[PDB]
Formats: C-alpha cells, structure tokens, sequence
C-alpha cells in the first residue's frame, strides 16, 4: 500500500505567482501511474493529468506536470482565477488505488 | 489472394478433383489418387446457400413501380410522380449491384481461406514428421500406408506412432 | 419448406426407355444431391443411384450399372432418370430424395418424390 | 367522428385545414363580428339538424 | 460529452444498507469500469471497489471487504453499490468514477459523479 | 472460422477466463492459472465501442413518416403519399437490416483474427526454444518459472538467455 | 492489423522505401540497400484502380433534385414534395458516407494482406537455409552475395544448392 | 478512354526555359507513370525521363541529367517537364507518353500526347 505525503499542504498566492504542487510515494510508483484532479467544492473533480506526463483534454495549457520514481511534481506557470481548489495526487500503478492528502490554494 | 492460397502458394487447380470443393492427393508405393475433403466443402456449400437466401429475402420488399394518369395542367405532379419512382429505382438498382459485387469479394476470399485453414491444418498435425515443400505439398520423412494416409486426411495422425522413425531418417 | 415434384405415370413396353424428371424447388440452385429409389410391389425398396450436387458426379448400384443413367442441368434445377432395356419385372414406383448434404456418402434422404408409377 | 357538420354541408378545402392544425399549438378565440351587431336582421335562426 | 448521475441524498440509522446507483450515458452499453471512491468530511478520498466493464468481475479494497458489494446491469448499464452493516464514521460523499479503459487495472479515473452524501 | 483460431485449433473456449476475451493459462512447478490479455482485449472493445457508435450516427437522419389526409377526389395524390412513406421505410429497414448482418460477419472474423495475431506473437518470440503441440498450446524445452512464463505474456522472452539450455534438452 | 503485418511482427515501416508500397532490405558482405517490389505493388494499384472507378459508377446515376413552386393552398403538395428530397438526400448521404468507411476498412486491411503474403513467399522458399528472427527478417546460415538476394527477391531461390552447406553451420 | 492533353506550342530563346505540362484524365487520381520523349526534325526519338506514379520518383537519361526537371502535383494529376540553358539543336517535338504500369521500369508506353513544338 503506497502512501501519498502532499508536502505544501497551503499554498496562498495570487494570479500570476508560479505554483508548484509536490506529491511524495513510500515506494516508487510503476510505470508512472500518476494523476492529478482538482476538485473544487460542490463539484466533481475533474481530471488535470494522467501518468505524470500527459494533458488530459480539454485541460488548459498552464497545466503541466512532471515527475518519476517516488517524486512527482505538478506546475501551473499562471495562476487564474479558477485555479484555487484542492488538488489530490493517486497512483494508479498498484492494487489499493490510494489517493493523495490534498492541498487547498488560498487568495492572498 | 487474400489468404495467399488459390492462386498464392498453390499456384494451380486440380482438374482431377471432381467430387468436392477441396482436397488432398496423395502418392506412396502402394499408388497415388486424389481425395475430397467432404466436410469443408459442406461448411463452404452452407455459407453459400445461405447467402444467396439472404440476397433474396431482403430485395423481396423492394419498390413497385405503378402507371399513373396526370392531365396537362398536373405537370408539377406529374414530374413530382416521375422523380419519386425514378429516384427509388435508382436507389434500389444500386443496392442490388452493391450487394453482389460485395458478396463476389467476400465468397472468393471465403474459398481461399478454406485452404489455407486446410494447409495449416494438416501442417500442425504433421508437426515434424514431414518437409513443407512450400508448394502446398508435404514430403514424410518415414513410410506413409494408405492406413497412415487416410489418419491424416481425417484428422487421426498419430505422431508419436512416427516420432522415433522420423527423426532417424531426417538427422542422416 | 422443400418439395419435389416428379413426372406422370407412364406406360411403357419392353425395349424402350423411361425419362423420369424431379424438379426441386426452395432455392436458386441445388445445393443437395439427388437419388433415385424404386418399389416393385410385392418387393422392398432398392437403391437406383444418384448424382452429386453441383459437380454432376454420378453413382450407380452394381445391379443396375449399364442400365441407368441420372443426368441433371444446373440451370433449371433439374434431374433426370434414364433406365433402358426394359424388360420384365421393371414395373414399380420410383422416387427420387434429397440427401442432407451436398454428396451421395454419408447422407441420408430428408425429402421423398411423390412417385412414379411406370409399367411395362 | 360521430360529431361533425351537426347541418349537412361540405367545408372546402377541409383536407388543406386539418394540415395547419398540424403546426399550430393553441387557438386564442377573437370576437370579430359580435352578434349584436346585426341589428337589421335576425340572428337567432336554428335547425332541427 | 459523457456524464454520470448518481441517486439523490439519504439519510440511514446504524445497522441498514444504502443502494447507490450511478448511470452512465453516451453509449448503448457499458464499456468502462466504474469504481467507487468516497470522501469523509475531515478525511481524505477512499478507494471502495469497482466492477469491469462487461464481464462483471469485482474488486474490493481490503477494508471493505465483506461490507461492499457493487453490483452492474447489462441491460440498463447502471452500477449499483450496496453498503451493508452501517456504523459509525460511514457518514461521506461517495462518487461513482469512471475507468479509462474496461478493467480496474492501470487505468484512471475519466469522469467522477457528482456525489452523494450519506448520514448514518 | 475466417482465420482458424476460434473453433479451429483452439477447439474450445475457456470457462475460467473471466477478466477478458483473450489470454493465457500456463502450467510449470510453482503452479498453474489463467491470465487475460488486457492489452488485446482493450484494442478489440475500441472497435466494438465505435462500431456502435457509428451505426447510431449513420441511421441519425432516417426518414420520418408524416400523417396526411387526402379527399375522396385525391386518390393518386394519396397513393403517391402512400408509395413514397412505404418505399421510404423499405429502403431503411433493408440498410438497418443489411448493416447489422454485416457488421456481424465483421465483428465474429475480428474476435477470430486477434486470436491468431495473439498465437502468432508467442510463437515467434519462442522460435526454438518450445514445441507447437498444435492446439494451442507450446511445451518449453527448458524450465520456465512464473518470472520467465510472465516475460511470455508481456513479450519481452530472452531467447538468448533460454538458447542453450533449449537445444540440450531437444537434441537428446 | 487485420492480419498482423502492419504494426504487428513488423511494428516500423521504413522512409527509405521511396520506390513502391512493398519491399525488401539486404545486408551483407558488398553491401545493403532498399529495393520495392514492383510486382506486389502494381497488383495492389490495380485493386485501387478499379475500387475507385468502382464508386464513381455506382453513385453516377444520383438523385438529383430540381426545385419546384407550390401556392399557399399546395402546402401538403409542397410538404410531401419537400419530403421526398429530403429523404431521398439523406438515403445517398448515407450510401456514399458508409461506402467510404466500408472502402477504407478494405483498403487497409488488403495492404496489410500484402505483406504477409510477401513475408510467407520468402519463409516458404527459405524453409530451412535462413533462421526467422520474428521481427520480419531472416538471417542465413550460408553466403548469400547480391546474385543470392536478387534470386530470393524475384522467387527463384535454389534450396539444393546451399542446403548441405546451410546445414553445416546451422548444427555448430 | 484515356487521353492525354499537352500546353501550346511555345517559342524561345537561347538561355531561356520550358515549361510544358501534361494532364492526364480518365480517373481521380494518376495511376500510370508517366515519360517524356522528343523529335528534333531529321534526328529520331530520344527518351529523357520520367516520373512514377505516386511515390514521385523521377528518373532522368544521361544525357539530360542537370537540365531536365520533371514534377507531378497529386491534386491536379499533372506532369511538369523543365527544360533549362537552351542551346541550339534543342528545337524537336515533345510527347508525354503514360506507361503501363505506376513504374518506369519495364513498362512501355500505352498512350501519347499529340505533341507540343518548341523552337529556340
Ligand atoms: C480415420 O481414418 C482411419 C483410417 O486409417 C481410421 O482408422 C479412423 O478410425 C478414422 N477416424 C475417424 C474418427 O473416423
Ligand atoms: C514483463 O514482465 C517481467 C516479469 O517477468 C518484467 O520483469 C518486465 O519488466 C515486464 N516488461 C514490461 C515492459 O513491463
Ligand atoms: C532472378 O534474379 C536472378 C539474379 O541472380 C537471375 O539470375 C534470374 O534469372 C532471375 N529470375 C527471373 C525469372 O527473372
């Protein structure tokens, strides 16, 4: 069973600050199964990227992620308005199909 | 040549073949013939009397044309009456020369499949007791009777009846 | 829904031939081979011949080799029974049947003519 | 319909009708010509039909 | 343009069963698994189970096991989740998602419903 | 059979196999089970998935029947009414019908052909080093282990690895 | 990969095959190089011919719709004229949508016919002098100069002449 | 039914160059190779190139290697011939001639232009 730390936890900024979220594994994750999803409250979450490396559709393009092993990271070069909810980390790479901390974005 | 086997690999008929659709031939010491395969050409005769069937039954509600009377103040309905029995001809003359142009690929591709499913079949039941001459033609490597013959014409060979002999024979 | 339909009854004198036909319906074409069968009254029933379904290959019973001939035309559907040198003790009622394949082996007879009455 | 034309008649181009009915959702009745209107004749003439 | 609809809200006592459902549109059949993953308030999501797409194998987080049983219709293309001896804590929001591919195994979650909060 | 995998040499189907059409059973020392090929299994509900989904697109816009009332007086126009409604809804029920019973035939020779393309794969990556048995199934001439029966499944055998051992074993 | 050619043992096509839809690749002691092979590439432009000529045909003989004028008293007149267009568009728009998905199917899928056909002729007539990589390539156990691959290239290749020596090195 | 349509016949001078096309009808798309050969006025036919039928690949004679250019555009099934430094003796008759088959190699030619004359 992979445990997921999410380290920012809260991360305040304002449009146009660059946000890096990190997603930390016990034990390396295979092949990459990585994905990110923001859920705003009230609504369901919506799928930002799978496998760590890839955009999923309709997603803008300030949304971007990178990572390998037991570090993964996700970048929003910009900021917007939407861009402030929770964003959880799962790995997909193993039976339990465990989920992330979360980590809520405050305005500053 | 979908399949690579009428007119692929077996680079002609057999005139000799006169009681089936597919065969085998076979020459050993005691003679040689020829021998249809009943079963496969049974498969292949259903197939077809079933699609002809089915062409038939679906253009059995096809359009009918009927004559009809308009005066020479009705030109609208009388073009209007043209059209209509005009454009559904067409459209059924279509379907009728769609339907056996695409029925003709699939019945000849339908036939060459049968011998390659034939081939392979006697292929993976002579395993390695035989040469695969590559002209559709399999040499044994041991002696073959009319007994041994007709095993693998109907699918009984017994390769490990053979197995020692022919590795003697095909080593040195 | 297969049915055949054979000849009239004929009358016949000893030397000369009988053309006995079985037109089958329910298809285009005959997928299933034909043979003919015939009952002397008084005596059971015995196996005349028969022709494959679409190569037109023919087989004949030994009693009757040279004798018989079973001939069909693939455009009408059609097959045809010829015995010759008729002689006495050829009076009976001939039938023609539909084997369940394509071929004369390993087949049985799903469908029977009506029948023919012939006299000699 | 066993309800029809109650006084035996025709309607001209009743066929021609009953497709506009076949696009129109609702009927909002307008008194064009009230009765009362026709002062110099008789209005209340009725039939057995 | 694919979306999920879930049952309405609903409020239990310790001891029942809840039967959530989760319908999915956009085709005539089912051809991604659905699983379920459900949130408590001041806790984090929480895998449950899910169900492969046509042949109806089911997974069980090992947590769940004995308590779950999610449960799919071919002919209406619904999944159905039955939750069974309720207690204490068991009060979340439980979002039926929808796999990438038709098996549970490596594949992501597409699509989420958008909830339904239970009380126990 | 249109390529000789489903009821062909793989005579019969597998009851245990129940997490994907297509898939694997091995037997060695540590044990035995079965294995569905997910990536193959995936591939063939793509096409199914949007062969659905085109047969719906296609048949969006079919003809739409419209009540009309005609006189007494307007026999033909009420025949030309009639024959183009019926014609209409023959044309359409023949394309439904058609379509399906085509789509059938595609659909069953798809599920045979990925069969084969699955046999074929295995055997070529264990050229030498098995026995084709013929029905289905290869006999390792080494010992393959659940790590070695794995690397089968995903494609990735070590021929070289396997290359000597094999050949003692199958010369003697 | 209907019939696992394309994509399938050979997962690559190649850029330097400039001159044909099929061909071959060499290597050896002189030299390597690409060559197309002409032969199965013209039988495969001769099917594309004729599908093509095919479908210009068949769809020449469209309705056509000319337009007509009805008073405000014709509307069932204009409504069933306005009808019978629009299905008779809507029944060609699907005829000539569905034989493009149906033609592309078929198109692809002779291509890939093609090239195992082209890998079985060479893996027929190399029975045993060449060892079969998997990967679409056979490697020979003898010397095959530039006269040897031009003999595999145009289906002429003499098995006597090389199987003692194949033999030699195929054993140690 | 296959005829192959050429420019006008077009006049030069020394330094200049040619442009003469060749559009090939009879089908959507061209299937044949397609050649290039001229007549000088006392002096035979001489072959200078030609191009295949979809790939695109041209093939030129010794001769006229480094001043002939042939190109195909596969939206308008036309063929391009671009002969540059015209010098004396270049004055002749070209045909575009189609090949029976999509190669240049071992084909020979089905049909011809009427012909197009270029003088310098
Ligand atoms: C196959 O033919 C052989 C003749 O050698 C015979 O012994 C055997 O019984 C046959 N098998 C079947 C199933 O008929
Ligand atoms: C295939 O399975 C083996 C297990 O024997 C594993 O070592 C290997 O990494 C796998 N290959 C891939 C590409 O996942
Ligand atoms: C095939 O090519 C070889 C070249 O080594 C040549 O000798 C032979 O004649 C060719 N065969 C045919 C049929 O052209």
């Amino acid at each position: 069973e992979i445990v997921l730390t999410q380290s920012p936890g809260t991360l305040s900024l304002s449009p146009g600050d660059r946000a890096t979220l990190s997603c930390r594994a016990s034990q390396s994750v295979p092949s990459s199964y990585l994905a990110w999803y923001r859920h705003k409250p009230g609504q369901a979450p919506r799928l930002l990227i799978y496998g760590a490396s890839s955009r999923a559709t309709g997603i803008p393009d300030r949304f971007s992620g990178s990572g390998s092993g037991t570090d993964f990271s996700l970048t929003i070069s910009r900021v917007e308005p939407e861009d402030f909810a929770v964003y959880y980390c799962q790995q997909y790479g193993s039976s339990p199909y465990t989920f992330g901390r979360g980590t809520k974005l405050d305005i500053k | 040549g979908l399949f690579g086997a009428i007119a692929g690999f077996i680079e002609g008929g057999w005139q000799g073949m006169v009681d089936g659709w597919y065969g085998y031939h076979h020459s050993n010491d005691q003679g040689s013939g020829y021998a249809a395969d009943k079963e496969s050409t049974q498969k292949a005769f259903d197939c077809i009397t079933n699609k002809v069937n089915s062409v038939i039954e679906k253009m059995n509600t096809q359009f009918e044309a009927v004559g009809k009377e308009f005066s020479n103040l009705e030109r609208r309905l009388e073009n209007l009456n043209k059209k209509m029995e005009d454009g559904f001809l067409d459209v059924w003359t279509y379907n009728a020369e769609l339907l056996v142009l695409m029925e003709n690929e699939r019945t000849l591709d339908f036939h060459d499949s049968n011998v390659k499913n034939l081939y392979d079949k006697v292929r993976m039941q002579l395993r390695d007791n035989v040469k695969e001459l590559g002209n559709g033609c399999f040499e044994f490597y041991h002696k073959c009777d009319d007994e041994c013959m007709n095993s693998v014409k109907n699918g009984t060979y017994d390769y490990p009846k053979y197995e020692e002999e022919s590795k003697l024979n095909r080593n040195e | 829904q297969v049915q055949l339909v054979q000849s009239g009854a004929e009358v016949k004198k000893p030397g000369s031939s009988v053309k006995v036909s079985c037109k089958t319906s329910g298809g285009i074409f005959r997928s299933n081979a034909i043979s003919w069968v015939r009952q002397a009254p008084g005596q059971g029933l015995e196996w005349m011949g028969g022709v494959v379904a679409i190569f037109g290959t023919t087989n004949y019973a030994q009693n009757f080799q040279g004798r018989v001939t079973i001939t069909a035309d693939e455009s009408s559907s059609t097959v045809y029974m010829e015995l010759s040198r008729l002689r006495s003790e050829d009076t009976a009622v001939y039938y023609c049947a539909r084997h369940s394949g394509y071929h004369i082996t390993n087949t049985f007879f799903d469908y029977w003519g009506q029948g023919t009455l012939v006299t000699v | 319909p066993r309800d029809g034309l109650c006084y035996p008649g025709s309607f001209n181009d009743y066929e021609e009708l009953k497709h506009l009915l076949s696009s129109v959702k609702h009927f909002e009745k307008v008194k064009i010509l009230p009765k009362d209107r026709w002062t110099q004749h008789t209005t209340t003439g009725g039939s057995r039909a």
